[PDB]
């Protein structure tokens, strides 16, 4: 309904003279249909090796990028500011559970810290130790949810759906596909 | 012309063709293999075919050689070999030329020597 | 050291050194020999002060100003290697280390240059970088890449051959070459630059606005759409 | 008789008076450089070693720095970071055109450092251009393209100290500065050819090959 059907003069095809476009309009299934060739005179004119178009044409850039005075590469710089691949030990997560977060520590004596740290960092508890010394609150907290249930496979933009059935449909019904987005 | 085909035979093409260029009959590289060493190395996939129609490229150290000298008024010469009419970039990229020394200097891309006047 | 420092000081045992310290600064203390010159009335050199106002100095031991004191345009005090002081500041500023430096700014050798209105700043400091650059070693890579390199920044700069983001393309170069020098020469190359970007930088856009209808427009780097390089040297561009 | 300070967190002990890009080099932090080597004396003519140091006002040259107690040695400074860049393009404004003809074409030290550490540009676009330097015969050993030298000093003081030979030597001030003997004469120490594995640019290289 806006991509609709529009009539064969702004379709850009080679056409038909004048009593034979009106045999061809008595005779068609849909009038506005191109046989297929392009307009001579106006499709590939002119020729892409004489292009008026391409004897002034320097660069394309943008303005904080070709900006010459102001930025150094550094702070542009792109591949040595990666993210570093984060891994996981089962021990560590050991140590996520009784030592704390960085949000939420549980641990003050920064001095017995230390070996309350690596004792854990060197495999003093096991993982199910742990679980059995963790609260229900910090189940609750820092592995469940705060109703304390699982979390969702959890996704990067949630694309929720609608179901375009009618006239703006690509297909009437009797044509078994629908056509969501 | 002729030139002994390892066998004491002898191999027999004419003058126009035992050279390394139309240009030129001299060879100009310390591993260039005159035409006398090609046709010595394999006449056996060259009979039955004609003389004529390979290259003959038309070699480059003797044209380079009858450009005129260009002076410089300063110092320091610029050479880019680039047309002004080619709507781009061609040519080769731009180098500087000292010239100071007695005698003409060569870009060392385009081969034109200059010279300080 | 200086052999004026070291020609005080068989006075200065002679009288009393805390005689000396009575003068100007508790730290800035003492006289120093003023070499004035520039566009003043009376070109002279006078043993004064530190301390001192530089309106008070000019007007009264150096005769006057060539046009007076509207006549100025701004002054170097020390030697070239110190940022110009424009109009505003000159007026009620001491000679020294202190005032200098809280205008970002050397006391130097304590050469006074004033300045004519009536001429052209650009000049002033472009002979300043052709100065260093007779005079650059050579163990820095720095300054001795830098030093050519702002000659023609300056030049370009003078004819107005460039567009208005390179004068600070210049700043950044000028902070470029300063802490990163083994003498202090390249201390003394940034300097000049920076105090004609602190205070003139519409005076360098009025020669250059000016520049781009002389001829046509000019591009970045100096180049014009006409200024090629065929047989031999360049061609189009006026050669600054 | 040995000293242990800090370069990026990383403690590393070395002996007592000795070179600070010793210790980075122990260290295994990789500082980039020019114009230091090992078997030479220590110039800084590079400035590429640049580098952090608490208790300094500015950044100085690792080459020449002399190994002190109690260093915190940062290398990652953003003040750093843009040093090298800085250094970096300076000394690009004058090496000319000439790396596909260079010799040392994956081999130029110059060339792999401004890969990491060079600008994205470079605003070179003066009109009327970089300085150019004479042809400077040698001999037949030795193919010269000064205009690729940087004054790196690398050559000269080796063919000075250790070679002997000291006919080499730097001439000139600013960009009038060359290298080599302005007689135009001829260089002979009975190792000559081992200054063109040692030029980290090729305006000293191999003239048969
Ligand atoms: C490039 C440069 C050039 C210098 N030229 C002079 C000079 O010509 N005469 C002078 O007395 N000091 C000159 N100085 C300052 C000297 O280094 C000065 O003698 C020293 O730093 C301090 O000496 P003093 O205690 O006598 O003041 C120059 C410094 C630099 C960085
Ligand atoms: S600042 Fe001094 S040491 Fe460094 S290159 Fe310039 S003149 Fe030489
Ligand atoms: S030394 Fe310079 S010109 Fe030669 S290959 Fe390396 S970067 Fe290119
Ligand atoms: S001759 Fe070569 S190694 Fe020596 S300073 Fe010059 S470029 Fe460097
Ligand atoms: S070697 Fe460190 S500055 Fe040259
Ligand atoms: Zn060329």
């Amino acid at each position: 309904l806006p991509g609709g059907p529009v009539p064969v003069f702004k379709k850009y095809t080679v056409g038909s003279k004048g009593i034979w476009e009106k045999l061809r309009v008595l005779l068609a299934i849909a009038p506005n249909r191109s046989t297929g060739n392009p307009i001579v005179p106006l499709y590939r004119v002119p020729t892409p090796g004489s292009r008026p178009e391409a004897n002034v044409y320097q660069d394309p850039s943008s303005y904080p990028t070709n900006d010459i005075a102001e930025n150094p590469y550094w702070k542009r710089d792109h591949r040595r500011a990666y993210p570093q691949t984060a891994f996981f030990d089962q021990k560590t997560v050991t140590g996520l559970l009784e030592l704390g977060s960085e949000a939420t520590p549980r641990i003050a004596d920064g001095e017995a810290g230390t070996k309350a740290l690596a004792n854990i960092a060197n495999g003093g508890v096991s993982f199910t130790q742990a679980l059995g010394k963790s609260s229900k609150d910090v189940i609750y907290g820092e592995v469940l949810t705060v109703n304390g249930l699982p979390p969702v496979a959890p996704t990067l933009a949630p694309k929720q759906w609608k179901i375009i059935e009618g006239e703006a449909a690509i297909y009437p019904k009797g044509y078994p596909c629908r056509t969501f987005h | 012309k002729s030139i002994i085909s390892y066998n004491g035979n002898t191999i027999e093409i004419p003058e126009e063709y035992t050279k390394q260029a139309p240009n030129r009959d001299s060879t100009w590289a310390p591993a260039q293999a005159s035409k006398t060493e090609i046709y010595k190395n394999n006449m056996v996939r060259f009979e039955q075919k004609d003389l004529s129609k390979q290259p003959m490229p038309y070699a480059g150290i003797e044209l380079i050689a009858q450009q005129p000298v260009r002076f410089v008024h300063g110092n320091t010469a610029v050479c880019d070999g680039a047309n002004h009419n080619g709507p781009g970039a061609q040519g080769h990229p731009k180098i500087f030329i000292n010239v100071d020394a007695p005698g003409s200097h060569a870009c060392q891309y385009c081969g034109t020597r200059y010279e300080k006047e | 050291t200086n052999v004026e420092t070291v020609a005080v000081a068989p006075t200065i045992l002679r009288r009393g050194g805390d005689w000396f310290a009575s003068f100007g600064r508790e730290r800035n203390s003492g006289t120093k020999l003023f070499c004035i010159s520039g566009n003043v009335n009376e070109p002279c050199t006078v043993e004064e002060e530190m301390s001192i106002p530089l309106r008070e100095l000019l007007e009264k031991h150096c005769g006057g100003i060539k046009g007076g004191w509207d006549n100025l345009l701004g002054v170097i005090p020390g030697g070239c290697s110190v940022p110009i002081l424009p109009k505003n500041i000159c007026e009620d500023v001491l000679m020294d280390f202190d005032a200098l430096k809280d205008v970002q700014s050397g006391l130097g050798t304590a050469a006074v240059i004033v300045i004519n209105k009536q001429q052209d700043v650009i000049r002033a400091i472009q002979r300043f970088a052709a100065f260093y650059k007779h005079e650059s070693c050579g163990q820095c890579t720095p300054c001795r890449e830098g030093t050519t390199w702002l000659l023609k920044a300056m030049d370009r700069f003078r004819t107005g051959q460039a567009k208005e983001r390179e004068i600070d393309m210049l700043y950044e170069l000028t902070k470029d070459i300063e802490g990163h020098t083994i003498c202090a020469l390249g201390d003394a190359a940034a300097w000049p630059i920076q105090g004609l970007i602190r205070n003139f930088r519409p005076e360098m856009e009025t020669r250059m606005k000016k520049f781009h209808d002389e001829v046509g427009a000019v591009s970045v780097g100096g180049w014009m759409k006409d200024a090629r390089v065929e047989k031999g040297k360049v061609v189009g561009a006026p050669l600054p | 008789a040995e000293i242990e300070l800090t370069i990026d967190g990383h403690k590393v002990s070395i002996e007592a008076g000795s070179a600070l890009i010793q210790a980075c080099e122990k260290a295994g932090v990789t500082v980039p450089r020019y114009c230091y080597h090992d078997k030479l004396a220590i110039a800084g003519n590079c400035r590429m070693c640049l580098v952090d140091v608490e208790r300094a006002p500015k950044p100085v040259a690792s080459c020449a720095y002399p190994v002190a107690p109690g260093m915190v040695v940062r290398t990652d400074t953003e003040r750093v970071k843009q040093a090298r860049e800085n250094v970096m393009e300076m000394m690009l404004q004058n090496h000319p055109l000439d790396c596909p003809v260079c010799d040392q074409g994956g081999e130029c030290d110059l060339q792999d450092q401004s890969m990491r550490y060079g600008r994205d540009r470079g605003r070179f676009t003066e009109i009327t251009g970089k300085r150019s330097t004479e042809d400077k015969n040698i001999g037949p050993l030795v193919k010269t393209s000064m205009n690729r030298c940087i004054h790196c000093t690398r050559c000269v003081r080796f063919a000075n100290d250790i070679a002997g030979a000291p006919e080499l030597g730097s001439s000139g001030r600013g960009n009038d500065m060359q290298i080599g003997t302005y007689l135009e004469k001829n260089l002979n120490t009975e190792l000559s050819g081992n200054v063109i594995d040692l030029c980290p640019v090729g305006a000293l290289t191999n003239k048969p090959y």
